[PDB]
């Protein structure tokens, strides 16, 4: 069965690093458009990042641009979320999710449907 | 200039080997099904760093 597992969550004051990892097991890794989506305490959902296929990322948050970094690794099956100049803000569940059409497989390459997600982290930021 | 003479001496003689020669050229394979994914690596909408 699909597995979407990440890891990386625990309590860092801020000004700090964290690199947060998915690992993927159930599919082939290469055909699928990766996604990060936070999820704020008692709030609404809000997109963050994405890799498509080829492990060429799609842009970040607007709010979020210039800190984060995403990276990809077909080999391992793994995809990891630098993040950088943490913020007491910065606390939130976080999912990595799938796409559904598969690339070539119908105009340009498909980024949406995320339709498996799995269980979040609990990153949180504190003095 | 079989016997490698002049004259040449009554008979039946064989001199030489009566040959056709080919007329074109023919290649054949089945028909081809697998075409390298190429387009995906060139026509990529956006490369990794």
């Amino acid at each position: 069965q699909v597995q979407l597992l990440e890891s990386g969550g625990g309590l860092v004051q801020p000004g700090r690093s964290l690199r947060l990892s998915c690992a993927a097991s159930g599919f082939t890794f290469d055909d699928y458009a990766m996604h990060w989506v936070r999820q704020a305490p008692g709030k609404g959902l809000e997109w963050v990042s994405g890799v498509s296929w080829n492990s060429g990322t799609i842009g970040y948050a607007d709010s979020v641009k210039g800190r984060f970094t995403i990276s990809r690794d077909n080999a391992k099956n793994s995809l990891y979320l630098h993040m950088r100049s943490l913020r007491a803000e910065d606390t939130a569940l976080y999912y990595c999710a799938k796409a559904v059409e598969m690339v070539r497989g119908l105009g340009a390459d498909p980024e949406y449907g995320m339709d498996v997600w799995g269980q979040g982290t609990t990153v949180t930021v504190s003095s | 200039c079989t016997l490698k003479s002049f004259t040449v001496e009554k008979g039946i003689y064989q001199t030489s080997n009566f040959r056709v020669q080919p007329t074109e050229s023919i290649v054949r394979f089945p028909n081809i099904t697998n075409l390298c994914p190429f387009d995906e690596v060139f026509n990529a909408t956006r490369f990794a760093s």
